[PDB]
RNA sequence: AAGACGGUCGAACUUGACUAUCUAGAGGAAGUAAAAGUCGUAACAAGGUUUCCGUAGGUGAACCUGCGGAAGGAUCAUUA
RNA sequence: CACGGGUGACGGGGAAUCAGGGUUCGAUUCCGGAGAGGGAGCCUGAGAAACGGCUACCACAUCCAAGGAAGGCAGCAGGCGCGCAAAUUACCCACUCCCGACCCGGGGAGGUAGUGACGAAAAAUAACAAUACAGGACUCUUUCGAGGCCCUGUAAUUGGAAUGAGUCCACUUUAAAUCCUUUAACGAGGAUCCAUUGGAGGGCAAGUCUGGUGCCAGCAGCCGCGGUAAUUCCAGCUCCAAUAGCGUAUAUUAAAGUUGCUGCAGUUAAAAAGCUCGUAGUUGGAUCUUGGGAGCGGCCGUCCCCUGCUCGGCGCCGGCCCGAAGCGUUUACUUUGAAAAAAUUAGAGUGUUCAAAGCAGGCCGCCUGGAUACCGCAGCUAGGAAUAAUGGAAUAGGACCGCGGUUCUAUUUUGUUGGUUUUCGGAACUGAGGCCAUGAUUAAGAGGGACGGCCGGGGGCAUUCGUAUUGCGCCGCUAGAGGUGAAAUUCUUGGACCGGCGCAAGACGGACCAGAGCGAAAGCAUUUGCCAAGAAUGUUUUCAUUAAUCAAGAACGAAAGUCGGAGGUUCGAAGACGAUCAGAUACCGUCGUAGUUCCGACCAUAAACGAUGCCGACUGGCGAUGCGGCGGCGUUAUUCCCAUGACCCGCCGGGCAGCUUCCGGGAAACCAAAGUCUUUGGGUUCCGGGGGGAGUAUGGUUGCAAAGCUGAAACUUAAAGGAAUUGA
RNA sequence: UAACUUCGGGAUAAGGAUUGGCUCUAAGGGCUGGCAGCCGACUUAGAACUGGUGCGGACCAGGGGAAUCCGACUGUUUAAU
């Protein structure tokens, strides 16, 4: 059955940026999937969404550019530290210039570089570049 | 895809974005709801006193009428049957099943029904024990199992 | 890996455990079958007496005649067949002495065209086989 | 002080039982490896009876046959 | 994952290897445990079940006058033995400490030397000049040849200079010595004061050199060399590698993404249980606090606020501001703090002559060092509240807010003694209230159940029909009929085969019949009836997470086979005979037993196959087909038009498949899945680790048996194998 | 308490210990009006002491184990070899 709604999520629009749609529809919302777009907006890899409220689990219309690589979910959501993030960074970004690890951390959902501008661990989520 | 079948259906109710009530429906909550209390007393389990309430009488929902859903207002007035409707119709079916197979030993499709029939049982008698609907020491035998009906 | 929960580590270790045992390095190491059957118990060398000198054939593409002596382990009394290396070397071993030997390369195995030798002799009357055919030291008489 | 009844801890010996390893044995039956051995030709082509799986019987030996499968077949097809 | 067993098991701080993860080792100097040949029992003592204390027994062993006595090196040396495998029966309490009545005595603790290629650091075996030459940039020069301002190398050519290996006066060192350091005198020409260990076919740096051997001797970790021109053996010459070191054997680490958590594989190479159910285990849909303002800066980036209910101090006018104490769903997670032995590792300083080290040192008495980080997990502590768990009020037996009492009861209170009730307080029990926006998220392209019309060789029981086959009865006419490649066995004037009419028996269900259907799979096909079940579709019905996959366990499981009965037409294991053949215990032919059929019980295996786990999501088209539903021109029945049937044109949802494709993947064949994988993580089960031995031995368990399930090792071997290509 | 097994047996398998006398203790029930009174009958377990180690003291009262052959077994048979 359906498990990991995000992983879902990232697997679909990873499949149609792969084949040069313009647009993607997400089938399950929540929370986690909003915050988490929102967190590859504000970098320029999507362009701007539209989540559908249909009185359930709603449904969501993403804008794509050309930019997105590869997004990515890690499963199970490991605890990761500060020693952790540097070695975690290596093991599934291209290179030290590009690319983002989303962490949820008890100051809310975002990604790794900053993530340590305000000296939080957290749990991994996901990448994408 | 269905628990003990493969077969993987998808015809389902849709039910419409609009929860309110309809203009042309004239019947208020209180007398809707005697309507349900009198359809309980001709014998009838929740699930089809909902079906000839919106189909003759208009009801698109009773709890979009009311605040509450049909079993929901019977065992607040005291006329919810003893166990669940949906545990009732297992322990019916199996009890059917169990007589023809008795009649005729050579059955053994009607003898791999039956486990599945008795394991739909169980996996919904310990629901009802958790969330405290049935005592917890109720039990399903098959022998006892037809003077209930 | 197939299983990928956070709870699943007993799992998973133990799954480690039962397929490491079809290894089958692993498996001569860690049973106790491999180190019995073993004529030098776990050394890496042995001394022996020569009990005779006996020659095999080679295997199919060669022909030649592989120059062996059959010794008798002392710490056992395993009968185990050596192979005096170097060319003309079988003549400094004579029936009745000690001799030391060593594996013969493989770690058990049978190597090149001798059929079924594991074992090799480096020292003959405590004195080095390599010193005899250089001619650097005589046997002592 | 020696010594003595009793109690307790209890070595040790005798016997028996269980258990682990190692080892002898007439004869029997395998496996591997050498080889210019004897008898056939079973498998490779439609390998000259297509091959293989399961099961049962039989035969110097490879094997043969009966029943039900498979194509890894030698047919992706055969006409109102 | 108890209990039992094994450990080539004393535990730890640590060691080796290492990208990130890990794997292996820790007898070994520091901490902790245990033991003194094996057990057991005690005395003294603060402290012992002590053994350089005692008493027994067992083993071993010493002296003896034969009566008795004595013993415990896993302390320092040393010896025997075992072994592949490990040092002197040396000097001293001078240093470090410990013991005693003690500044004074003692210490095989410990220190110092001897052996010491375990291993680690430094580092000689030549340097330079001149001639002869050879090259190079230069010039002249057509080159050649020559000028050397400029080199660069080489040459058992010549030449003077520099040293330490060594011998050794002394000093220093030291408890006394030794070593190192310092320093006199000797001490280098083939500076013989002489560098080895492995290789030269490939991997892998480096001779097709010469002599010998002739598949012999030998070499070779692997591939392989060697049979009269050996680049590989044995030698000489030359060359290569490392260099006071190098080779070989063994354990182990990396290489090994060949044990895969990071991170492998399961169509055909080794591999997914026959099928479903199923408890532990693992994993689980959405859903509840946003946002606003102060301040600074270039719409933008950082700082702040959005829990309350006894004691004092910014104090002010019983109230208000703050500080302190107690109280307040629980965790996981995350950041901080404390607490964490040193030694080792990382690391700061410092010219041990550098370095490995060490904890020292530097400046003309003074100045300073002896840092710091890391130390999982578990336990403690303080902030954060995303993610993931978890609880509240639904027979209200719920919050609050005060009033009505009962009981027990702290204690204030009647100037000082005494008895009672108050009130004031505390705790518990019990009435009537008001009040809350009074209290149940939604209704999953999750699931369960209900309901409606259908659908299907799905299942069981009974019933019915059909020819055909074999046999029998009668009738007709006849000499052959059957079989094969050809024949024979076989039947035949006692009438076979053939034609006709009947009867009986037991099987079987053609053609229709399809890359159609139903079922969990195995499987299921004459008619009719009965009984129970099911998928999909339709649904503005109901419950509201009840789910997914699943060790152990359970139901079904073709054919064959086993056991009882009944029946036995055909076919037909075994067997018999006739052929063929070199043989023919076969293929071909005739006969034919068990079986093939049914009923009731076992067995649990198949190429039980799609050689392809299940659940879920996403990613191209096109024409079909089956079921259900929806809509539409028009034909055709009923007829009497509505509506249902049969065609036709589309749309939707499940299903069996098909064609095409640079989606993408794959070693490829090929696959819309076998894709969404080095851009590697959706959940979960089973399962493979070169080929054999071998699904074998043994043990256990199931079965009447046949056999099923679980399941090794010794030993053997460089290949076995998959897809495709060219030949034959 | 073994091999084996037709899972019923083998089996009292095999092999060990105890046993007297005396003095006590505890447990095991009725009837009448979680209590009280009045009645009882035999057993089992445990303890102390004690005897020239003696105790199922007479009587009664299975020797056992490992294999082979035959007949499955219970049963019957040549009154007088
Ligand atoms: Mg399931
Ligand atoms: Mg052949
Ligand atoms: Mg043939
Ligand atoms: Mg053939
Ligand atoms: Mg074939
Ligand atoms: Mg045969
Ligand atoms: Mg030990
Ligand atoms: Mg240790
Ligand atoms: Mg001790
Ligand atoms: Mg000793
Ligand atoms: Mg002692
Ligand atoms: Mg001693
Ligand atoms: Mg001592
Ligand atoms: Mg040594
Ligand atoms: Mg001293
Ligand atoms: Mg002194
Ligand atoms: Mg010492
Ligand atoms: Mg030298
Ligand atoms: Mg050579
Ligand atoms: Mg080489
Ligand atoms: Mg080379
Ligand atoms: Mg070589
Ligand atoms: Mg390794
Ligand atoms: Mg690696
Ligand atoms: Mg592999
Ligand atoms: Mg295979
Ligand atoms: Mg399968
Ligand atoms: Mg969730
Ligand atoms: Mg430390
Ligand atoms: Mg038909
Ligand atoms: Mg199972
Ligand atoms: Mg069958
Ligand atoms: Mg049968
Ligand atoms: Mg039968
Ligand atoms: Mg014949
Ligand atoms: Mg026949
Ligand atoms: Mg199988
Ligand atoms: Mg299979
Ligand atoms: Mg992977
Ligand atoms: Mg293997
Ligand atoms: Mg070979
Ligand atoms: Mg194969
Ligand atoms: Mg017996
Ligand atoms: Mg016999
Ligand atoms: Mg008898
Ligand atoms: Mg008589």
């Amino acid at each position: 059955v359906r498990m990991n709604v995000l992983a879902d999520a990232l697997k679909s629009i990873n499949n149609a940026e792969k084949r040069g749609k313009r647009q993607v529809l997400i089938r399950p919302c929540s929370k986690v999937i909003v915050r988490f777009l929102t967190v590859m907006m504000k970098h320029g890899y999507i362009g701007e969404f539209e989540i559908i409220d249909d009185h359930r689990a709603g449904k969501i219309v993403v804008n794509l550019t050309g930019r997105l690589n590869k997004c990515g979910v890690i499963s199970p959501r490991f605890d990761v530290q500060l020693k952790d993030l540097e070695k975690w960074q290596n093991n599934l970004l291209p290179s030290r210039q590009f690319g983002f690890i989303v962490l949820t951390t008890s100051a809310g959902i975002m990604d790794h570089e900053e993530a340590r501008r305000k000296h939080t661990g957290g749990k991994i989520l996901g990448f994408f570049f | 895809g269905r628990m003990h079948a493969p077969g993987k259906g998808l015809s389902q109710s849709a039910l419409p974005y609009r929860r309110s009530v309809p203009t042309w429906l004239k019947l208020t909550s209180d007398d809707v709801k005697e309507q349900i209390y009198k359809l309980a007393k001709k014998g009838l389990t929740p699930s089809q006193i909902g079906v000839i309430l919106r189909d003759s009488h208009g009801v698109a929902q009773v709890r979009f009428v009311t605040g509450n859903k049909i079993l929901r207002i019977l065992k607040s007035k005291g006329l919810a049957p003893d166990l669940p409707e949906d545990l009732y119709h297992l322990i019916k079916k199996a009890v059917a099943v169990r007589k023809h197979l008795e009649r005729n030993r050579k059955d053994k499709d009607a003898k791999f029904r039956l486990i599945l029939i008795e394991s739909r049982i169980h996996r919904l008698a310990r629901y009802y024990k958790t969330k405290r609907v049935l005592p917890p020491n109720w039990k399903y035998e098959s022998s006892t199992a037809s003077a209930l009906v | 890996g197939k299983c990928r929960g956070l709870r699943t580590a007993r799992k998973l270790r133990s799954h480690r455990r039962d397929q490491k045992w079809h290894d089958k390095q692993y498996k001569k190491a860690h049973l106790g079958t491999a180190l019995k059957a073993n004529p030098f118990g776990g050394a890496s060398h042995a001394k022996g007496i020569v009990l005779e000198k006996v020659g095999v054939e080679a295997k199919q593409p060669n022909s030649a005649i592989r120059k062996c002596v059959r010794v008798q382990l002392i710490k056992n009394g395993k009968k185990i067949t050596a192979f005096v290396p170097n060319d003309g070397c079988l003549n400094f071993i004579e029936e009745n002495d000690e001799v030391l030997v060593a594996g013969f390369g493989r770690k058990g195995h049978a190597v090149g065209d001798i059929p079924g030798v594991r074992f090799k002799v480096v020292k003959v009357a405590n004195v080095s086989l390599l010193a005899l055919y250089k001619g650097k030291k005589e046997r002592p008489r």
